């Protein structure tokens, strides 16, 4: 079986570069960040604009949702973090410690905690609470491209551009695994899989690896698309067949089955590098941004 | 930011 994704609507708004796509838990929503400075939110199934969420300085290169979808956490090179109550709008908390551009966010499944990635070369570990820089970790030797918490919060995962992909413990902050191949590219891009066993990481050598991170095995390689110079997130789509999805600098988006890697599909649309790709929790929909050439955001339906 | 490299 194959997936048969489908163009349904396109988005405009962001007046550069979108930077990420996430949609909510509760499949509601769909949030955008951009080099423009600014959160949009979009009705999940139509497209429908739904608000702009504003007050970053500079471009933003991430944005995450709490785990009720209530809450927003943004990273900026304004240096800072924002928490943001959806509903409100408002700015609840800006995260200040980093000491240089913020690339990338998520929270705990807990939602009580935020992670961090910079160019500072640190994973940090925020308070959603109090807003207040728990931890710091001296975590890579060049910028940190991802950060991801496990399915219970107990670890953290993080890529770099200095080749690794590293495992941390929440509470200690040791670091509890290096992770490499047999060439040292960039790492662009990891988060764990839905059910915790796995990471799946993106390096700049045109290359996405499924790993077993507890035995330290990569097991799976996804290859075909075009990826050497932009941080372009992954995903496991798990609606209907079992699918990995990725941007790519060839303008498409592509799916590989998860199992045999074989591509399954590739989305044509976009005028510029897909640099993010969101799966929607419940149905059969991919969202996917591009760069500052199109500025659009395009909402994609598979029967499968 | 991520849109530049």
């Amino acid at each position: 079986v194959k997936p048969n994704y489908a163009l349904k609507f396109t988005l405009a708004g962001h007046t550069k570069a979108v930077s990420s796509v996430k949609f909510s838990p509760n499949g509601e929503w769909l949030a955008s960040s951009s080099a423009d400075k600014l959160i949009k939110i979009w009705g999940a199934y139509d497209g429908k604009f739904e608000k702009t969420i504003s007050g970053h300085k500079l471009g933003i290169s991430d944005v995450a949702w709490s785990s009720d979808s209530n809450l927003l956490v943004s990273a900026s090179d304004d240096k800072t973090l924002k928490i943001w109550d959806v509903s409100s709008g408002k700015c609840l908390k800006t995260l200040k410690g980093h000491s240089n551009y913020v690339f990338c966010c998520n929270f705990n499944p807990q939602s009580n905690l935020i992670v961090s990635g910079s160019f500072d070369e640190s994973v940090r570990i925020w308070d959603v609470k109090t807003g207040k820089c728990l931890k710091t970790l001296p975590a890579h030797s060049d910028p940190v491209s991802a950060v991801h918490f496990n399915r219970d919060g107990s670890l953290i995962v993080s890529s770099s551009y200095d080749g690794l992909c590293r495992i941390w413990d929440t509470a200690s902050g040791q670091c509890l695994k290096t992770l490499i191949d047999d060439d040292n590219p960039p790492v662009s891009f990891v988060k764990f899989s839905p059910n915790g066993k796995y990471i799946l990481a993106a390096t700049l050598d045109n290359t996405l690896k499924l790993w077993d991170y507890s035995k330290g095995k990569c097991l799976k390689t996804y290859t075909g698309h075009k990826n050497e110079k932009y941080c372009i997130f992954a995903n496991f789509s798990v609606t209907g067949g079992k699918w990995i999805v990725s941007g790519s600098e060839d303008n498409l988006v592509y799916i590989w089955n998860l199992q045999t890697k074989e591509i399954v599909q590739k989305l044509q649309g976009h005028t510029d590098v897909v640099i993010s790709t969101a799966c929607h929790p419940t149905e059969n929909i991919i969202a996917s941004a591009a760069l500052e050439n199109d500025k659009t955001i395009k909402l994609w339906k598979s029967d499968c | 930011a991520r849109t530049k490299q």
